[PDB]
RNA sequence: GGGGCGGUCGCCUCCUAAAAGGUAACGGAGGCGCCCAAAGGUUCCCUCAGAAUGGUUGGAAAUCAUUCGCAGAGUGUAAAGGCACAAGGGAGCUUGACUGCGAGACCUACAAGUCGAGCAGGGACGAAAGUCGGGCUUAGUGAUCCGGUGGUUCCGCAUGGAAGGGCCAUCGCUCAACGGAUAAAAGCUACCCCGGGGAUAACAGGCUUAUCUCCCCCAAGAGUCCACAUCGACGGGGAGGUUUGGCACCUCGAUGUCGGCUCAUCGCAUCCUGGGGCUGUAGUCGGUCCCAAGGGUUGGGCUGUUCGCCCAUUAAAGCGGUACG
RNA sequence: UAAUAGCUCACUGGUCGAGUGACUCUGCGCCGAAAAUGUACCGGGGCUAAACGUAUCACCGAAGCUGCGGACUGUUCG
RNA sequence: AGUCUUGGAGGUAGAGCACUGAUUGGACUAGGGGCCCCUACCGGGUUACCGAAUUCAGUCAAACUCCGAAUGCCAAUGACUUAUCCUUGGGAGUCAGACUGCGAGUGAUAAGAUCCGUAGUCGAAAGGGAAACAGCCCAGACCGCCAGCUAAGGUCCCAAAGU
RNA sequence: UACAAGUAGUCAGAGCCCGUUAACGGGUGAUGGCGUGCCUUUUGUAGAAUGAACCGGCGAGUUACGAUCUCGUGCAAGGUU
RNA sequence: UGGUGGCGAUAGCGAAGAGGUCACACCCGUUCCCAUACCGAACACGGAAGUUAAGCUCUUCAGCGCCGAUGGUAGUCGGGGGUUUCCCCCUGUGAGAGUAGGACGCCGCCAA
């Protein structure tokens, strides 16, 4: 549900995904994180979602990192409708994963809950996704 | 100094760049052997053709 | 059946204006000939070019255009006699 | 993206636009049908917005003073471009917001639109060089005919005049469906007709699978404790093409459209009958899941109704496909 | 049933005595996988190479090219 | 006209935070909660309870750009190749296009969907391949030959060629 | 010609019959390969789009008056009724 | 050393230090040109009391700002693949924020 309080234009296009993620590549903020390897939508639902799923099992481990917000809107027509006559109206929020981005950063909590608890978190996720622990 | 042409794979079908070329070297027809000499504009032709025509020396 | 929407409200759009090189580096030109279509001073005339009514860059006499560049950041446009 | 209804019709700015120009859609954002006797032209001189600190009425900012301060502020107005050597600000003077032009050049089907050095006459500003043919550039706007007004060294039907007509300047259109049919214009047709179209809608077929119907994954939880007997949140993945849909691909020189009767036939995602696993399965009964399509899968009341609801039976009163057979 | 039981996992001792246990990358493969006149998602037969990957050389393969001839049209001259 | 050399204009892909927006944490506090008491909170002490402004570190953008290619575009000069270019006049048809690539819209980054730019083919192009097939691949039919070599594809057989 | 499905052809092709505007002949063809009529309209037709039962006949761009262009003629700063 | 120019700030912004007999500039006072939408700092006016304090010129430094290729990549022309809202191979081509370092000025012309 992260919503961006204010937003210039409420419709862009949906654009095209090439290529490798611009930065925010590696772990940087916490010790593991979670990337994805192949390119999607994430949309708020599921980024809430992923966070109830890391974040309740996680309780009193340590603290949380996330390095998506999703900006960009999405629109969609109104159901059963003709196409055209003018771009429907916005209903959604969605962020691009590009490959090689890092979702979620975790913070002071040992190895291999932080292992199994990314995995949960992973099945929430559309995406392939691999662990990448810092340097 | 001499060295000549042979077109191997057809024009047709082939964009509008590399139909010109291969008729400013006189490839009327596929199969034809076209003798020219070398500087950099024959030169220059057979890189930017390169893969309907096979070049060869004397 | 069907659903019924309308009002886009955004169909409109002017006629595009031309705007840029009419002239190419090294070209002879002739007087009175334009070089650069531009809108707002994107360059700044030099020698034998003058500055027209909606700031158009039209050569003094027949020569030759050279476009330079005209300290850090800004082009000129310049006519060479031969 | 069938028509109707809705919206729009001209001009200007940006993105869409694929680093020349151009480039569509009922694609995405705004503006215009003006205003300015100075918000012009010249000459001369400067310089912002914001912040900090002091100072009363007085402050969150009224007006001063200092310091920092490339531009955040302005640039008449929408956006874009450009502008602090001003195109921004201030002062004096003045009307070049002149006439006759115009080498050439852009753009363009045409009509149009745009720039333009320089020449002539007469100016304005400045001593001069020099600048000035409106606004900082791009919008602020319409054909022709016809008629009005002013000037004419033009013609004026035998002649001389006049009536009138030319030529020049100029006025009259939200002619906004804005390259404008006429000066002058609304509806119904299931009484309807003709020429055509599958270029174009309804049924059916097709493509897609949003929706729908099933199958799943992760598992928080519920389940007296136990996620995984049973159910399963928040999320994800699919399959099918029976629903509602989107597209307009065959058919308008005719492909008969709901339901029912007669007749079947196929699939299995199985209603009964067959064989099993787990059970929060004692036994009579069940719940779920798996193998299984051989056969069977009821009569009435109501409504045209499929569908439903009800009555009474049955082991069971299956779901679907076959141009909704 | 609550320790009360052959008993069992942490952990150590003796038996014989060689491989044994975790992870990463990657090739290829399996389940997930149910439609309607009939096999029906190799064209069939069929194929464990007659599949895939790598390298090499043969060969087929068109109205393409060449060979032989004929006709016609252009340019330089028959 | 093509190509080589050379000169340009141009802000896309990329990249980036310098502007404009968005956006994440660390630090910090202006200032809004926080109750107490003196009480007009006058202020103190007030939980990291929120939280403007700076800095550190990080993330995006068609209408963001301090940068910014490949290509394409416009030219000049010379060199080579090619021969097609302009003007005028006579006479037309064309204004329903489709598909496949790639770059975009709209759509649900669905459609054998629609609408653009660019390339090809069909249109108007038969032959070989993909079973049959317009747009996929290879390749252009002046005729004849019981000639050879080959492209795509293929060589157990149907069915030609390597079990 | 009675084990074969076939826009009904074409080309290979054995057999059989005949013998000519004499010429690398004629008829029939068991069998093999390839192969979905004609026209119109279409982006696209074997089309399940349209038209034709067949045969024969008829059945659609002409003329007048002008204009223009080309060509060719007679004269040529003249030409001509 | 003064005047005026061209070069993309590699020219700057900073931090410190020196200079003035001459030149330059601060200064002196508005009387008469001229002025301060209020004023001799400003415009001009005509001097020379002392003053390097500032302006200005030289000396040093990489703090900021600026310039900056090398090999890497991203992208991309053209070919060629693939399980194809996207990836991969090759001939080229070559990102910028990153450093190697450069730079806290170079060339005139007239008057000492």
């Amino acid at each position: 549900m992260l919503l961006p309080k204010r937003v210039k234009y409420r419709r862009e296009h949906r654009g095209k995904m090439r290529g490798r993620a611009k930065g925010g590549t590696e772990v940087h903020f916490g010790e593991f994180g979670i990337q994805a390897l192949e390119a999607s939508w994430i949309t708020n639902r599921q980024i809430e979602a992923a966070r109830i799923a890391m974040t309740r099992y996680m309780k009193r481990g340590g603290k949380v990192w996330i390095k998506i917000f999703p900006s960009k809107p999405y629109t969609a027509k109104p159901l059963e409708v003709r196409m055209g006559s003018g771009k429907g109206a916005p209903e959604g929020w969605v962020a691009v994963v590009k490959p090689g981005k890092v979702l979620f950063e975790i913070s002071g909590v040992s190895e291999e809950v932080a292992r199994e608890a990314l995995r949960l978190a992973s099945h929430k996720l559309p995406i392939k996704t691999k662990f990448v622990k810092r340097e | 100094a001499k060295l000549e042409i042979t077109l191997k794979r057809s024009v047709i079908g082939r964009p509008e760049d590399q139909r010109v070329t291969v008729r400013t070297l006189g490839l009327k027809k596929t199969n034809q052997t076209v003798v020219h000499e070398d500087n950099a504009a024959i030169r220059g032709m057979i890189n930017k053709v390169s893969h309907l025509v096979s070049v060869k020396e004397q | 059946s069907k659903k019924g929407v309308g009002s886009t409200k955004n169909g409109r759009d002017s006629e595009a204006k031309r705007l840029g090189a009419k002239r190419a580096d090294g070209q002879f030109v002739t007087g009175g000939s334009i070089l650069y279509r531009q809108r707002g001073t994107k360059i700044y005339p030099g020698e034998n070019v003058g500055r027209g009514g909606d700031d158009t860059l039209f050569a003094k006499i027949d020569g030759t255009v050279k476009f330079e560049r005209f300290g850090r950041d800004r082009k000129k446009v310049s006519v060479y006699p031969v």
